[PDB]
């Protein structure tokens, strides 16, 4: 508008419907469905099930953090001089250690979050910030006074993030396009595509 | 490091883009963007900021070149060629700081231009994941390059050799602050 | 006479002063292998005579009249400090106090007409009055003024914030918070602005070549104009050095 | 004289605690080679990987952040004892 | 009001005397004026380039620092050093990477000490430093046959070389 | 394509010998031959530019008609 | 000073302006080992 | 012990080296309290 | 206007430049290098701009001396070796009879210096620093004086050697002061009075047979030149 | 040298031979061109500028610069030399005085000395020193330092008879900015810098005159004794230590003297050529170029000395 006299912004009648009018006259997808693997870790309905898919990730992630702290513990020490200790005794404790709190902390996340979308019965964010928050009073029980408060916060803000940018942001902004028309604006006398561009061949990687 | 850290990797821009030599895998450039980000946010030394800037936009990089967008990434080499000129043949605090200025993505400069086409293909895949980071990291990435400007005019005197050997450094700097309208037309 | 072990080498002709038929100071010359050192933005009046280890740096002034001499020790002058006319920085080889014996001197800077520094550390934003002698081992501390015709004996310090005034400097007061935030450094700026101002009509070569270039073109129009290998001969006279040195039996 | 912040602690002990950072230090080729190895292996691994949700993915990030032991800490803290 | 003025001290009365050991084991007599740091006193004197660093902080790497050994009697006058801040940071960042084993209970840098009329006759002594680098110009092989003087480096400190 | 390249190019031309000289501590008047030089070479550079650019919204413009986008008279009027 | 004028003008522009950039912003691959996309592109190849 | 420094005439100069003070812009600051400084920085 | 005048400077300068620049690509493509000679470059009577040094016909400037913007020199004065006469910021007036010894320095350089002023029959000494003053006439100045911005010596007066005179001071008629703080020491005697005629005379003199000496140096380098 | 294939263009830098080349000489041509043309511009842009015009011309020699003899007064100090023919026929002067100078004195370009002017062997005066004996006769004696702006001057001796004459001794030193007048100055004497030494003036030998410091004239600075101040006053006696620095200071200043003679007395081709020196000593700096690996430089002139 642009005017101090009317509101800013417009009004779109909710009865009047526009009929779909497809992008190009054929339609070429370059991009591939979920695989039957992804829709089977997916599954929520059986908890045990979902957690087991699901905890290999976190074990991973356990055993390269363990393997990082093992080495600079082994890059240390000396090989010249002779050890009177087991270096693999020492070291192996870290691995182990770390891998398993790893471990126990995606598999409470993963629990909790089949546990209550099964209760619930419907997908939602909260469960996301149930198991989260119950995932950091598990790493903060003997913290001191802050943790307590903080990491609840940030395991239960991480499922929030990831629902956000990775589930709801795509499917809202599925139908822009950015070439022919305006996906709204379809009366506007823009080039009309006979097929959609395609900028890459499905990947096989 | 220069001339070895900007020319190789158009050809491997090149080959990925003709031999469709692209992953569905999003980990190595986010991967790299933030690790590259919070090293150089805590690197001491001036050439490991310098470093690590490339390892960060380069993974950016990476990840708009899978999807695809060629263009930007063969105008984002060429602008970042002439930004990273003059910071590494630092004679001039002046052409240094407008050399930062670019790297970092300043609007009034041609890095504005090269930093936002790699942004606008980023909009266009529409992964929600990759452009949350992105913004985070530029940010962390920023206050290095803040830390930069600082300490040429702000924290101490500055002495520098007189090495007037300034060939392509004159040009660059002009190059820089003149080529943002004409390139406007790409973004 | 002739200095065979210079870094340059051994002067081939040197000209007697009874011969010279027009000027040919230098306004930067290296003594020996001390070389002055400059930044872009220096302006150094014609006049003017620096030698020797000093090192300019950016936005340094040195006017009509002024010598900088480095020969003894070296000399550096901070970012934005003007020697005006007729005055003399030197510096000795050895202090009394037993401290370094470089004359320092720090950034805006005043060093009025006629005042002679000689191997001591002046302070930034600090002002030297007309005909004022600051002898060896003297350290002028920051935000401080030695008012015109002043003498600071060998070894004394000047206090910072202060005007110190007469022959046996002694303190007179102490410094407002507005001049020695504002008027010590409007005056190097503004003998900057002089400087820049004389910079600007300043050629690179001027033409005063030509006189001399005419005297060289009669000679060689006259056939008297001798080309001479001086790399050559300071090879060949540095060998005749060596062999008589070695022949030498005392 | 200027107000100025309080450092807590004994300057001695302050100190003593920095010359713990002075130790031996290995050369960073060690870690490299490895590092490069394994991520070469785990590159061409992660292309055989089943696909994880995006939560999961964000929580193994967060595990991995947390989990992360910066290299100075265990040089700080190294001991050669059993 | 009007109390009595108090008139400098010359600099005769102000300079003290510190021997310094060097890295060749030859015992130096550098005169020092009182209030200043120990780095600087060392830079003015004529020490080679090679026995100093440059401060390894964010924004503190124009300052030369010195590895030294401080008697036990003058350990009070160095200044404390906050471990939340990045002082702490640049202190673990030199001992890291030049002292490293060379490290004793009596190490400290030139820059935290400041020399007063009580460290007079105080007999101090170079460490051992490491090879060390930062940027090509900035560095260290390791040799200590270089005969210029840290004072003859006009250049104030790394960044690009 | 755009109409203002020869001022520009021109104008940024003086850009380049006033930043020349600032940078090196000269005032902006001084080397005047510089100025001409650089104004003649960015007005010619700013010019060659644009028909760089019309000559491949062309090329695209072959190439998208080719692929099969159904460009009206006044869309093959946009691309000079 | 015809404002009407001026004002469909400067929207014109600005429509013609967004309709070269979506007719611009229509790219397929132009990879070389991409033969199928551009099937029809005249290409000679010395290899 | 004090002089007039401005000159409405426009003939002013700064006497750097003037025995007596200058009444400048600097003779009307308030003086500081040790006490009050650190209240102000804590 | 004054703006004027700039662009008329600008203009000049700018053409001379490339002149000067033209000659240099001619030497550097004839293979003559001899533009790259450092030599006193120093000029007597500099002019900055339009500002240039107003000189009697009488007048003696010695080669060695600078007088430098607008410095209005009287008949019969000199400005002996290596005295430095800066007029550029603000002009400098030197009256008929007026002499400035070696070593000198007159000058207006400072920021906020009055105009300075020299009347008739005026020696300065050899080292004296005059800075933004009014020096009346039948003055004699001492070696190393030292007079501060905005004093003034009044006629008839004779300041004795190493005076600091500060700002704002004026000195009377018919005295003589000394010391670093200038204080009046006596009444001047009916002798020094009439000597100041003999003693500008006696300069004039002199001033006049250095001329013919420079006169001769002159012809001297014309003949090797031309 | 090892090589005798340089380029004549490398080893005649201030001036190129004579082209032969058929290039060369169209060079030579247009650089006559260019100049001509630049000559004018040059002139046409002198006349916008005004009055003056920016002229610059080369400045007389006044480091041994002659003084209007006067035969009534024979020279004293100097020596007297007639002037060429056509000055006379043109000026009228017979003769004028010349200052009289040893071989080892070491006068800077700067400094300015005119007339009755004798120096000794070794000594030095330096930059903007003006030495004047246009009406008395000045002698210098030997290793005697002549500092930086020092204004040394004469009068006449008049009805009285009072000397007028300056005469300094042997191994004075004369500090920075001091003006010297009609006084005697004996050996082994130190004149601190910005000293003023009135008429009538005799300082002892061994004594120092304090910086800064006015002595009153008439006044006789005894033995041994070191006077400063505005009016200069007794403040203690010479220490044994200080004659030892007097010594060791006349003879560093000779010293110096000697080492900034030999640089200024270089000729122009010199000058250029040891330009050239240091130009290539610094692009040798760096020794991996291909050219180190086939010869082995001589330091003070970059030249090849053998093959490596
Ligand atoms: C004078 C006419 C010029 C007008 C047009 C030019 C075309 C005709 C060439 C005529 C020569 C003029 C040179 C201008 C362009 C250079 C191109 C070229 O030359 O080849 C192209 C031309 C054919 O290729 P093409 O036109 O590109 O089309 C091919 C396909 O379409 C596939 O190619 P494609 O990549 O172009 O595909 C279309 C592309 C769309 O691509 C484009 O839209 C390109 C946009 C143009 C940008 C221009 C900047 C590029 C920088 C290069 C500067 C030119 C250097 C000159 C080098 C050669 C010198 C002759 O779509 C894409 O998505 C691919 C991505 C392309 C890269 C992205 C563009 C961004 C570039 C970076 C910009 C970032 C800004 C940085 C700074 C900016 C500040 C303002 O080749 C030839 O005609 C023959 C080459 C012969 C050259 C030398 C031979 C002569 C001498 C022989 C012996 C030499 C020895 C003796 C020496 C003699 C002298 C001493
Ligand atoms: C047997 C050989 C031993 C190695 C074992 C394995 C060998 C490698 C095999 C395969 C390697 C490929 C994959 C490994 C990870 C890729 C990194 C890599 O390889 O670079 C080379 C790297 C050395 O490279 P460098 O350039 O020499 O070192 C640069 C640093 O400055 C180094 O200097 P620095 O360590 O002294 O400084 C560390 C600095 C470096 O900074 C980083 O680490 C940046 C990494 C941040 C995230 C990385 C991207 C995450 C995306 C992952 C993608 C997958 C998920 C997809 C979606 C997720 C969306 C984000 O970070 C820190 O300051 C410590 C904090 C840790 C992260 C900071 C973020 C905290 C956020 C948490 C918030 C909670 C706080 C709230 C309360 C706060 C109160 C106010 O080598 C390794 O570190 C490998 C060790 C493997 C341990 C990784 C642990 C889990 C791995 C996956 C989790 C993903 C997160 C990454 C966390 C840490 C990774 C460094
Ligand atoms: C924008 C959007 C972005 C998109 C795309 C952007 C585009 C990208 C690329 C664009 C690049 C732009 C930025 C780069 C700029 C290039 C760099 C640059 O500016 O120059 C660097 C370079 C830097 O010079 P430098 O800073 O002094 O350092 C070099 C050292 O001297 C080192 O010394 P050296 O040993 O190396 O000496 C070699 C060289 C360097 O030597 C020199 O530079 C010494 C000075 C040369 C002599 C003075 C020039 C004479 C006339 C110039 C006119 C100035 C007018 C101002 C005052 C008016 C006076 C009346 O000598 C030369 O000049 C070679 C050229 C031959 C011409 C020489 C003159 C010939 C006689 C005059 C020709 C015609 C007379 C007509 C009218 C005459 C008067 C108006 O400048 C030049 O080399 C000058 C080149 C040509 C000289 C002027 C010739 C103009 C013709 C006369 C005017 C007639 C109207 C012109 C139209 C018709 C033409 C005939
Ligand atoms: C549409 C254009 C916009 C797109 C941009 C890309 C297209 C480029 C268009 C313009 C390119 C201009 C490149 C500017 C280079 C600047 C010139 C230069 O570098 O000169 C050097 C050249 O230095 C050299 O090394 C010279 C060696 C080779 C000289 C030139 C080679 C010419 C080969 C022929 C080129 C013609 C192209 C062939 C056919 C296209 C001189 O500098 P120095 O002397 O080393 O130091 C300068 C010192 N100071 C400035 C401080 C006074
Ligand atoms: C950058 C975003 C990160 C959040 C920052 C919040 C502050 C961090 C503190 C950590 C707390 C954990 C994160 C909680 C934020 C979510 C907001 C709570 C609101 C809420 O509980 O409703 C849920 C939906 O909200 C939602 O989950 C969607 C709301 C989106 C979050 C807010 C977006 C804007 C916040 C940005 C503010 C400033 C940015 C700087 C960080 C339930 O929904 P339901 O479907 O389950 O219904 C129930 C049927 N069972």
């Amino acid at each position: 508008t642009f005017n101090y006299v009317i509101p800013y912004g417009g009004s779109s009648s909710y009865t009047i419907n526009n009929e779909p009018v497809k992008a190009e006259e054929v339609t070429v997808d370059f991009s591939k469905e979920p695989s039957a693997s992804s829709l089977k870790l997916a599954d929520k309905s059986d908890w045990i099930a979902y957690t087991f898919n699901n905890v290999p990730l976190m074990a991973t992630v356990g055993l390269l953090a363990g393997a990082h702290e093992a080495f600079l513990h082994y890059e240390r020490t000396p090989i010249y001089g002779k050890r009177t200790y087991n270096i693999i005794k020492k070291l192996a404790p870290i691995v182990i250690n770390k891998t398993a709190y790893a471990t126990l902390l995606g598999a409470i996340f993963c629990a909790t979050d089949a546990l209550y979308e099964n209760y619930s019965g419907k997908k939602s964010y909260t469960s996301g910030m149930v198991a989260g928050a119950a995932t950091g009073a598990v790493f903060a029980i003997g913290r001191p006074l802050p943790q307590p408060l903080v990491w609840p916060l940030v395991f239960a803000a991480a499922p929030v993030i990831a629902d956000l940018f990775g589930e709801v942001y795509p499917e809202s902004m599925k139908s822009a396009r950015g070439y022919g028309t305006p996906y709204g604006f379809e009366n506007l006398d823009d080039a009309v595509p006979t097929r959609n561009p395609i900028r890459r061949n499905p990947h096989h990687y | 490091a220069f001339v070895f850290s900007t020319l190789p990797k158009l050809s491997v821009l090149y080959l990925i883009s003709n031999s469709n030599i692209g992953s569905e895998c999003v980990w190595w450039g986010l991967i790299s963007l933030w690790l590259g980000s919070i090293s150089q946010y805590q690197s001491v030394f001036v050439r490991s900021i310098l470093l690590y800037s490339s390892v960060a936009e380069i993974g950016l990089v990476l990840l708009v070149l899978q999807e695809g967008f060629s263009w930007e990434a063969f105008s984002w080499v060429s602008i970042y060629f002439l930004s990273l000129s003059g910071v590494w043949h630092a004679n001039s605090k002046f052409v240094s700081a407008i050399s930062v200025a670019s790297i970092a993505g300043l609007p009034p400069f041609l890095g504005f231009i090269g930093k936002a086409q790699i942004l606008k293909s980023l909009v266009s895949i529409n992964l929600g994941i990759l452009i949350f980071s992105s913004i985070l990291a530029a940010t962390i990435s920023f206050i290095g390059y803040l830390r930069l400007i600082r300490l040429m005019y702000l924290v101490s005197p500055v002495k520098w050799k007189n090495n007037k050997d300034s060939s392509f450094i004159n040009w660059s700097t002009w190059m820089l602050t003149v080529g943002t309208l004409p390139m406007v037309y790409s973004v | 006479v002739n200095f065979y072990d210079a870094p340059n080498g051994p002067a081939v002709e040197q000209v007697k002063i009874e011969d010279e038929w027009y000027n040919r100071q230098r306004t930067e010359f290296n003594i020996l292998n001390k070389q002055p050192s400059k930044a872009d933005d220096v302006f150094i009046a014609p006049n003017a005579v620096v030698c020797g280890d000093v090192d300019l740096y950016q936005k340094v002034s040195i006017f009509f009249g002024a010598v900088v001499r480095g020969d003894l020790n070296t000399i550096r002058i901070g970012e934005n400090s003007t020697i005006l006319d007729k005055a003399v920085v030197h510096a000795a080889s050895t202090s009394p106090t037993g401290l370094n014996a470089a004359t320092i001197i720090g950034s805006n800077v005043t060093v009025e007409p006629h005042a002679v520094l000689r191997s001591c550390r002046i302070g930034d934003n600090c002002i030297v009055g007309a005909r004022s002698v600051v002898c060896e081992g003297a350290i002028m501390h920051p935000e401080s003024v030695l008012a015109p015709g002043s003498v600071l004996a060998p070894g004394r310090q000047i206090p910072s914030g202060e005007l110190w005034a007469g022959s046996p400097a002694k303190f007179v007061r102490k410094l407002t918070y507005y001049e020695t935030s504002n008027v010590i450094r409007e005056s190097a700026e503004h003998y900057y602005d002089i400087a820049t101002g004389f910079r600007n009509e300043t050629f690179d070569h001027g033409s005063a070549w030509r006189d001399a270039e005419a005297y060289r073109q009669k000679l060689v129009d006259y056939k008297e104009y001798n080309w001479v290998n001086y790399r050559e001969q300071k090879y060949v006279m540095r060998l005749q050095r060596d062999a008589a040195e070695l022949e030498k039996l005392l | 004289d200027e107000p100025k912040h309080q450092i807590p602690g004994n300057a001695l002990d302050n100190w003593a605690f920095l010359r713990t950072y002075a130790k031996p230090l290995p050369d960073m080729i060690h870690y490299y080679y490895y590092v490069y190895l394994f991520g070469f292996f785990f590159v061409y691994k992660v292309a055989d990987f089943p696909e994880y949700s995006p939560r999961v993915l964000v929580m193994a990030a967060l595990i991995g952040s947390l989990f992360y032991v910066r290299r100075d800490w265990v040089h700080r803290e190294f001991k050669d004892s059993p | 009001d009007h109390d009595h003025y108090t008139p400098p001290k010359t600099v005769f009365e102000d300079t003290i005397t510190i021997n310094v050991l060097d890295y060749d084991g030859k015992k130096h007599a550098v005169k020092a004026l009182i209030g200043t740091p120990l780095n600087k006193a060392l830079v003015e004197y004529g020490f080679s380039s090679t026995y100093f660093f440059p401060n390894m902080g964010y924004y503190t790497q124009h300052i030369s620092d010195a590895h030294v050994f401080i008697p036990e009697e003058y350990w009070k006058y160095v200044e404390n050093v906050d471990l939340k801040t990045d002082d702490a940071e640049a202190i673990k960042l030199m001992f890291k990477l030049v002292v490293q084993d060379y490290q004793r209970e009596t190490s400290f840098f030139a820059s935290y000490l400041t020399l007063n009329k009580e460290m007079d006759n105080m007999t101090i002594g170079f460490g051992p430093i490491k090879p060390w680098h930062i940027t090509p110009k900035w560095s260290f092989n390791g040799h200590h046959n270089v005969k210029d003087r840290m004072f003859d480096r006009l250049e104030t400190g790394p960044f690009i070389e | 394509g755009w109409e203002y390249a020869g001022t520009y190019g021109a104008l940024c031309g003086m850009v380049y010998a006033i930043g020349s000289n600032v940078i090196s501590g000269r005032a902006w008047f001084r080397r005047p031959w510089v100025h001409v030089t650089s104004v003649t070479l960015s007005y010619l550079g700013s010019k060659l530019l644009d028909e760089v650019q019309d000559t491949y919204y062309l090329e695209h413009l072959k190439r998208v008609e080719r692929k099969g986008l159904q460009v009206t008279e006044e869309h093959k009027k946009l691309f000079s | 000073v015809d404002s009407q004028a001026e004002w469909y003008a400067e929207y014109d522009k600005l429509e013609k302006a967004r309709q070269k950039r979506r007719i611009w912003k229509w790219r397929d691959s132009d990879s070389r080992d991409e033969y199928a996309i551009n099937a029809e592109e005249p290409v000679i190849y010395i290899r | 012990s004090s002089r007039i420094a401005g000159d409405t005439t426009g003939k002013y100069t700064p006497n750097i080296f003037s025995p007596e003070t200058p009444m400048d812009r600097s003779f009307s600051h308030v003086p500081k309290n040790p006490f009050w400084e650190a209240w102000v920085f804590r | 206007a004054s703006f004027l005048k700039t662009i008329v400077w600008r203009c000049g300068f700018a053409i001379k430049e490339t002149g000067l620049a033209l000659e240099t690509l001619g030497c550097k493509l004839q293979g003559n290098y001899s533009f790259r000679e450092k030599c006193s470059r120093h000029t007597p009577l500099t002019q900055y701009q339009f500002k240039a040094p107003s000189v009697g016909e009488s007048t003696f400037v010695a080669p060695s001396a600078l007088v430098s913007g607008d410095v209005i020199i009287g008949e019969k004065s000199s400005v002996l070796y290596n005295a430095v006469v800066r007029g550029e910021f603000k002009s400098v007036t030197i009256g008929e009879g007026s002499t400035i010894s070696d070593n000198a320095y007159v000058g207006s350089s400072s920021e906020f210096s009055p105009e300075t002023v020299i009347g008739s029959n005026v020696s300065v000494g050899s080292g004296a620093v005059l800075k933004g003053c009014t020096v009346g006439n039948n003055v004699l100045i001492g070696n190393n004086v030292i007079i501060s911005e905005k004093a003034t010596v009044e006629d008839n007066t004779i300041l004795a050697p190493g005076s600091y005179v500060p700002e704002d001071v004026v000195v009377k008629s018919g005295e003589l002061w000394s010391g670093s703080p200038a204080q009046k020491l006596r009444n001047l005697d009916e002798k020094e009075l009439a000597l100041f005629n003999t003693l500008s005379v006696g300069a004039t003199e002199l001033a006049a047979d250095h001329a013919v000496i420079m006169k001769l140096l002159e012809l001297k380098q014309k003949e090797f030149i031309k | 040298s090892l090589l005798k294939n340089y380029p004549p263009s490398y080893l005649y830098p201030f001036r190129h031979p004579k082209p032969e080349g058929v290039i060369e000489k169209v060079l030579f041509n247009l650089g006559s061109l260019f100049r001509s043309a630049g000559q004018g511009m040059d002139e046409l842009g002198s006349l916008m500028l005004g009055n003056g015009g920016m002229q610059e011309s080369v400045g007389p020699n006044l480091a041994y610069a002659p003084v209007k003899y006067n035969p009534a007064a024979a020279p004293k100090a100097g020596i007297v030399a007639p002037i060429p023919a056509s000055a006379q026929r043109v000026l009228g002067v017979k003769e004028i005085v010349l200052p009289s100078k040893a071989e080892s004195t070491f006068i800077a370009p700067n400094a300015n000395v005119l007339g009755d002017v004798k120096i000794g062997a070794k000594s030095s005066i330096w930059y903007g020193a003006v030495l004047r004996g246009d009406v008395n006769s000045i002698e210098i004696g030997d290793n005697t330092n002549v500092q930086d702006n020092v204004t040394i001057h004469v009068a006449k001796h008049s009805i009285d008879g009072k000397l007028r004459n300056t005469v300094i001794g042997n191994n004075v030193t004369i500090g920075h900015c001091a003006t010297i007048h009609a006084c005697t100055i004996a050996d082994n004497v130190i004149i601190g810098m910005g000293a003023t030494v009135l008429d009538g003036v005799k300082v002892e030998s061994g004594s120092i005159v304090g910086a800064g410091s006015i002595v009153p004239p008439n006044t006789v600075i005894p033995a041994g004794q070191v006077w400063v101040g505005n009016p200069a006053k007794f403040i203690r006696n010479v220490l044994p230590e200080e004659n030892g620095f007097i010594a060791s200071s006349a003879n560093n200043y000779d010293l110096l003297g000697q080492q900034h003679k030999f640089e200024n007395s270089k000729v122009f081709e010199e000058m250029l050529v040891e330009e050239e020196i240091a130009k290539d000593r610094e692009l040798l700096e760096d020794k991996n170029l291909a050219v180190h690996q086939l010869y082995i430089f001589d330091p003070q002139t970059q030249l090849a000395a053998r093959p490596r």
